[PDB]
RNA sequence: AUGUUCUAACGUUGACCCGUAAUCCGGGUUGCGGACAGUGUCUGGUGGGUAGUUUGACUGGGGCGGUCU
RNA sequence: GUUUAUUAAAAACACAGCACUGUGCAAACACGAAAGUGGACGUAUACGGUGUGACGCCUGCCCGGUGCCGGAAGGUUAAUU
RNA sequence: UUUUGUAUAAUGGGUCAGCGACUUAUAUUCUGUAGCAAGGUUAACCGAAUAGGGGAGCCGAAGGGAAACCGAGUCUUAACUGGGCGUUAAGUUGCAGGGUAUAGACCCGAAACCCGGUGAUCUAGCCAUGGGCAGGUUGAAGGUCUAACUGGAGGACCGAACCGACUAAUGUUGAAAAAUUAGCGGAUGACUUGUGGCUGGGGGUGAAAGGCCAAUCAAACCGGGAGAUAGCU
RNA sequence: AGGGUGACAGCCCCGUACACAAAAAUGCACAUGCUGUGAGCUCGAUGAGUAGGGCGGGACACGUGGUAUCCUGUCUGAAUA
RNA sequence: UAAGGUGAUAUGAACCGUUAUAACCGGCGAUUUCCGAAUGGGGAAACCCAGUGUGUUUCGACACACUAUCAUUAACUGAAUCCAUAGGUUAAUGAGGCGAACCGGGGGAACUGAAACAUCUAAGUACCCCGAGGAAAAGAAAUCAACCGAGAUUCCCCCAG
């Protein structure tokens, strides 16, 4: 049967990934919540 | 609005005509 | 934005209130219309968008003097 | 206070000119409307379109009926 | 044709066709505090809404109630004064 | 544990180990205890000072009356034979404790409401751009009133791929959180499919089932208000 | 003080009390140069679409109340020692 | 400052140093790829593609610097349109982005409590947004008082539940 996740790179990067988060003020609100975290990986970009 | 003829008004006559038209000033 | 650019009233919040005195958000808006100012000075118009109240301020003060204080504060015309 | 007429506020999602390589916008010229329309504040109406809620207890289960001082 | 992905595929939904109704264009209507945008680079043989549901034969009586449409004598009636 | 009542065939616990529920702050009252006593005690602050200073205050030694006011009385009433409340019981500040108040207030537990974000890689609809549909039938209009021939229409017919999902059996701690097997419907269309795009939560989208919106839908998901509240277990 | 050392160290070690130290940069506090700022004294002047008001709201412990006072979206509008 | 040293897992190897350029510590410098505000244009971050000017060239090429946007100011240029103004170009100066709390401002819930609930409460709280500073804000009476007087603002204890 047909699931959710049907991977597509650059369906994800346009999506998800750090171009699309900085190109608005709640997608750098998402990255300075992640960045405050410590996360080792701030987008789905790497 | 007071007004000196140069050639008491509504505030619109003055403003929109005798002002810009040149044929008065107010007081 | 809704702002008059002489007196710079804008847009205030309160309350409407019922008989019951229920109270539910609301604004007040300025009075604002778009105007041609004849200034006499330049040989111009100039279109600014003004409350009722500044187009009395207007009448009272002068153009001259208003479009000087708009200068003065960075207001654009 | 109603009506006609007027133009100068105001409208133009008519035409043309310029900024200009631009079908946005602005400025200009002109036509058409024109103190109307439209917007602000106030105000009467309408308003399950939307919202918050209420819609009792007793009871040989509950409801219906009856009851409540 | 369509539908309850995963207990219902149907008589349900849609449908061409029919009717009522709105809409003169900056249309009605819809998304939008707004600017705008869709409707449509369409213009009443068009577009929206509603109901009915190919076709055939047809579709009777009631406008008192509730809506809608039109009216404006009179009554009542807001801010305001 | 809960009950009128449980060996109960009512609840809970497979066992062990570890953790797991009446707290804390500030007010207030009462008890005990300590100090001082018609007094008791200071707060902030000053002070290097657990000292010392600081008495601003607070409680108490007087009550009655709505109050002015009067005062061991006072109020009531024109006035009490009277009547009500008072007068002839020591308080106050610590420290410990019991209760109360405000706080999550003994612990765990909703369904939900609100706020800000994340999501159309599933799916619904649409937009742009590409692809797919073996094989076999039927024989519209038209062409050269009717005939022959020609012609090749269709949400046309039979049937694979492809798209579906009517029936049955199996499976149901599955091979699989929806399948497999045998049959079944559509199969040039209102068809189907790839890639990319757009619509966002009281919102979308819906040939309409409250369907679908990432195994979630009569209001998604994530984080927050948040320890919501829980007269219940 | 404290820590270390083959068990518990004043005297084994590192410290600790105490006494000292800066080529360089730099904070601070003074003093003294320099640029601008311009003291003092007589004589004036004294904040208008403002105060106040009507309407609607909000803020004040104060819920419109008998409701002062403050703010102002809207319409108005003084006296100015 | 030194008789040791070449950071760790982590030994070894090849070495450096022992009286002073071994190492180590501190001050000041130098270097500091690419992405990121990211700023030459673009972009699916860490990549793709330029223009301009100099200088080098062995003619194949090569190096280096500059080129965002907005605001302000100045100069020059310059419409409809006569003067002009808008517009254009260049130069200088500044901004931009990030950061836990505190601070000022623009907006602003609901659960909840009221043993239901609408006034009221929760609360101007949570949250969103803008802006600043080392603090911010406030501040030198159109203030109180009560016929006596006080003398800006801020914070603490009282007044007082
Ligand atoms: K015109
Ligand atoms: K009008
Ligand atoms: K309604
Ligand atoms: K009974
Ligand atoms: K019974
Ligand atoms: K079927
Ligand atoms: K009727
Ligand atoms: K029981
Ligand atoms: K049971
Ligand atoms: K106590
Ligand atoms: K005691
Ligand atoms: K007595
Ligand atoms: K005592
Ligand atoms: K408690
Ligand atoms: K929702
Ligand atoms: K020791
Ligand atoms: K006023
Ligand atoms: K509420
Ligand atoms: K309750
Ligand atoms: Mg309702
Ligand atoms: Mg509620
Ligand atoms: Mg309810
Ligand atoms: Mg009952
Ligand atoms: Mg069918
Ligand atoms: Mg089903
Ligand atoms: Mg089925
Ligand atoms: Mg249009
Ligand atoms: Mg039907
Ligand atoms: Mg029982
Ligand atoms: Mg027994
Ligand atoms: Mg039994
Ligand atoms: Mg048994
Ligand atoms: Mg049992
Ligand atoms: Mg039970
Ligand atoms: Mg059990
Ligand atoms: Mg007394
Ligand atoms: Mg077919
Ligand atoms: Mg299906
Ligand atoms: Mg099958
Ligand atoms: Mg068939
Ligand atoms: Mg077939
Ligand atoms: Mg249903
Ligand atoms: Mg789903
Ligand atoms: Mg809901
Ligand atoms: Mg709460
Ligand atoms: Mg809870
Ligand atoms: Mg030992
Ligand atoms: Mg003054
Ligand atoms: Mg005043
Ligand atoms: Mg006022
Ligand atoms: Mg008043
Ligand atoms: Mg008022
Ligand atoms: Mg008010
Ligand atoms: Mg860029
Ligand atoms: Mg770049
Ligand atoms: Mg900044
Ligand atoms: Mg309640
Ligand atoms: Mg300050
Ligand atoms: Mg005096």
């Amino acid at each position: 049967m047909k699931r959710t996740f049907q991977p597509s790179v650059l369906k994800r990067n346009r999506s998800h990934g750090f171009r699309a988060r900085m190109a608005t003020k709640n997608g750098r609100q998402v990255l300075a919540r992640r960045r405050a975290k410590g996360r080792a990986r701030l987008t789905v970009s790497k | 609005m007071q007004v000196i003829l140069l050639d008491n008004v509504k505030a619109g006559y003055a403003r929109n005509f005798l002002v810009p038209q040149g044929k008065a000033v107010p007081a | 934005s809704r702002v008059c650019q002489v007196t710079g009233k804008r847009p205030v919040t309160g309350n409407n209130r019922s008989h019951a005195l229920n109270a539910t958000k609301r604004r007040f808006l300025p009075n604002l219309h778009s105007h041609r100012f004849w200034v006499e000075s330049e040989k111009r118009f100039v279109t600014l968008r003004v409350s009722a109240k500044g187009m009395r301020v207007i009448d009272k003060k002068g153009i001259d003097t208003v479009l000087a204080e708009l200068r003065a504060r960075g207001e654009k015309y």
